[PDB]
C-alpha cells in the first residue's frame, strides 16, 4: 500500500511511528506497526512526509526486522479480484518531544508523546475548523465548577475561538485572513451532547447569542465556512450576478428596512463547483407576508417549500440541493414572494 | 513579600497570575496595561497552583516567553 | 481473532499487553502474549482501544518477532468445519502507570502495574455494579480485627 | 474539618496514622487528597 502522512496542529513530532489497518469487507486483514523503512524524521506542522513534489510510501512487510510480505488467501484474494477495495485505518500514533536543557543542545531521548495525551484529553474541548484549502484541530481547556477548589480562569466559547486560531477584534467582529467568522456568517455543527448542553444553556442568557454561553469539560465544535456569500456592503463573491437587489440601510444586521416583492434568480453553470456533493444553501428570516423557494436543478429535487415565518424574529431556515457532473446545465435558484 | 508569594515554582508572581494579566518584557514577567496593545502586547492569565496549566510538558513561563522551541505556532504562545 | 479491548476502573493504565488463551473443545489450542504489533498505547476509563468507530484489531502470529502464524492440524480443523466454534479467555494483563518527577515532565519507565496487584487484592473487598449501558469495578479497603 | 465547608464543596475524609500508602496503590495520601498526581484518574478515587 502507498501511504503520506500529514499533521495538523500546533507542535511538530519527532519520529514518528503510525500504525495502520487493514479491512476488507467486515473483516480485518492485518494490523502493521511501521518499522525503520517507513519511519519519518521529521513533521512541521501543516505539512507531509514526504513533501509535495515527491511520490507517496510504500508498505509491504510486518516484521520487527523486515521480511514475510503480507499475505492473503483465496477466497479473499477471489474478493479483491471481482472490484472491490480495501479500506485502511488509523488507530494510534507514537512519537517524540524536544525539550532542551540549560542553554546546551536538544535532546530527543524517550520525550514520548503518548503519556501526555490522556490527560490533555481529559481537560480540554476540541474545536476544528474546516476551510476549502485546509483544516484546523485545537484544543482549549474549561473549568470544572463541580470542584470549588479548581481554579483556572472560566471562558465564554466566543474568547475560545478567539483564542485558539489567531483572530482580530476588526469592527467588533472577528476575521481569520479576510474570511469572516461570526455566529450568522458560518456553519456550527455539533454532536448530540453537546448540542443538548447549548440548547438546555441558552434559556439562563439575557441575549440569545450562543458565542457567550460557557465552555464546558467534554465538547466538540466543528465550524465550516460557507463558498458562496452574500454580504451586502462589502464581501460579495460570486461570479454570477444576482438579480433584483436593493441597497438601504445594509451594513450588518440590526437595519433590515426594505421591504418588495417579485422574484430573486440566480444562475450559476457547473464550472464553478465540484459535482457529485451534497451541498446546503441556507440564511435567516424577516416578517414578511410570503414566499418560496424555487431550485430548478435537474438529477435532484426541483421542488420549492414555503417560508412560513413563526415570528418576526431571526430565525434562520437551511435546505439542500444535489449538483449534477460538469454539464451545460446551471443551478437556476428562484425565489417568490411579497414582503421582501 | 506581601503579594508576590507564588505556590508552585513557575517562576511567575500570582498577583500578575489571577488578576487582569501579565506580559513579559525584556524576559520577565510585568504588569498589564491598557495601553501596550498599540505596541503588539497580548494579555494572559493562568492557574496559580499549578506548574502545568495545560497538560502540555511546557511550563507557563516557558511557554509565554518562546524559549521553547521556534516551530510550534504562535497560536500557542498563550498558556 | 479480531478483538477489541475495554478497560472499567479509575486510573489509565498504558502500554497494555493482554495474554489471551484459545480453547476449543476441552482442549487449549494456544497461549498468546501481544506482541509490538497489537499493542495499545493509551487507555482511559470507560472507554476501548481501538475507539468507539473504528473496526476491530486482528491477532494471528505467536513470536517475539512477529513471524510463524498459527496452525492447527486436521482433527481441530475438522471439529471447527463441521459447525463448532472456539473460546477466548484472558488470563493475566501487564501495563504501565505514570509518575512525574519534581515539578517536571512525567516518566513512564519500568513502573509496572504488576506488583501492586497481590498487595491491593489481599486489603480490599470488591464492589461491582451493572447497569444496563455499563459496568463499575472498584476496590475498597477494609479493617482487620484480629 | 468542620461542618459548615459542606456547602461549598468541600468533603471529610481520613486515613492511617501508621503509614504513607494506606490503599497499597503507588500513589500517597498527601499526593491523593490534592489532585497533584495524575488529571485522567476519576475523582472518585481521590480519598484515600
Amino acid at each position: 500500500a502507498n501511504v503520506r502522512y500529514y499533521n495538523t496542529g500546533t507542535a511538530p513530532m519527532y519520529k514518528v511511528t503510525p500504525t495502520t489497518n487493514l479491512v476488507l469487507d467486515g473483516d480485518t486483514l492485518s494490523t502493521i506497526k511501521a518499522q525503520e523503512n517507513q519511519i519519518g524524521n521529521n513533521l512541521s506542522p501543516g505539512d507531509t512526509y514526504p513533501k509535495k513534489g515527491l511520490s507517496p510510501l510504500a508498505l509491504n512487510t510486518m516484521d520487527q526486522f523486515s521480511s514475510r510480505l503480507i499475505p492473503i488467501n483465496y477466497d479473499q484474494l477471489k474478493k479483491l479480484d471481482a472490484g472491490k477495495q480495501i479500506k485502511l485505518e488509523t488507530t494510534q500514533v507514537s512519537g517524540n518531544f524536544g525539550t532542551k536543557n540549560s542553554s546546551g543542545q536538544i535532546v530527543t531521548e524517550g520525550n514520548s508523546w503518548s503519556d501526555y495525551i490522556s490527560q490533555i484529553d481529559s481537560i480540554s474541548a476540541s474545536i476544528i475548523l474546516d476551510t476549502e484549502n485546509e483544516s484546523y484541530e485545537r484544543r482549549v481547556t474549561a473549568k470544572n465548577l463541580q470542584d470549588p477548589e479548581d481554579k483556572t480562569p472560566e471562558l465564554t466559547i466566543g474568547e475560545a475561538i478567539e483564542k485558539a486560531f489567531g483572530a482580530t477584534k476588526k469592527d467588533g467582529l472577528l476575521y481569520f485572513n479576510d474570511i469572516p467568522i461570526d455566529e450568522s456568517c458560518v456553519e456550527l455543527i455539533f454532536d448530540d451532547n453537546t448540542a443538548n448542553k447549548i440548547k438546555d444553556s441558552l434559556k439562563t442568557l439575557s441575549d440569545k447569542k450562543i458565542y457567550n454561553v460557557k465552555l464546558e469539560r467534554g465538547m466538540n465544535i466543528l465550524i465550516k465556512t460557507p463558498t458562496y456569500f452574500t454580504n451586502f456592503d462589502d464581501y460579495n463573491n460570486y461570479p454570477s450576478t444576482w438579480s433584483n437587489v436593493n441597497t438601504t440601510n445594509q451594513d450588518g444586521l440590526q437595519g433590515s428596512a426594505n421591504k418588495l416583492n417579485g422574484e430573486t434568480k440566480i444562475k450559476i453553470p457547473m464550472s464553478e463547483l465540484k459535482p457529485y456533493k451534497r451541498y446546503v444553501f441556507s440564511g435567516y428570516s424577516k416578517d414578511p407576508l410570503t414566499s418560496n423557494s424555487i431550485i430548478v436543478k435537474i438529477k435532484a429535487k426541483e421542488e420549492k417549500t414555503d417560508y412560513l415565518v413563526p415570528e418576526q424574529g431571526y430565525t434562520k431556515f437551511s435546505y439542500e440541493f444535489e449538483t449534477t457532473e460538469k454539464d451545460s446545465s446551471n443551478i437556476e435558484i428562484t425565489l417568490i414572494g411579497s414582503g421582501t | 513579600w506581601e503579594d508576590e508569594d507564588l505556590d508552585t515554582d513557575n517562576d511567575n508572581i500570582p498577583d500578575s497570575y489571577e488578576r487582569n494579566g501579565y506580559t513579559i518584557k525584556d524576559l520577565i514577567a510585568v504588569k498589564w496595561e491598557d495601553s501596550f496593545a498599540e505596541q503588539g502586547y497580548k494579555k494572559y492569565v493562568s492557574n496559580y497552583l499549578e506548574s502545568n496549566t495545560a497538560g502540555d510538558p511546557y511550563t507557563d513561563y516557558e511557554k509565554a516567553s518562546g524559549s521553547f522551541d521556534k516551530a510550534i505556532k504562535t497560536e500557542a504562545r498563550d498558556p
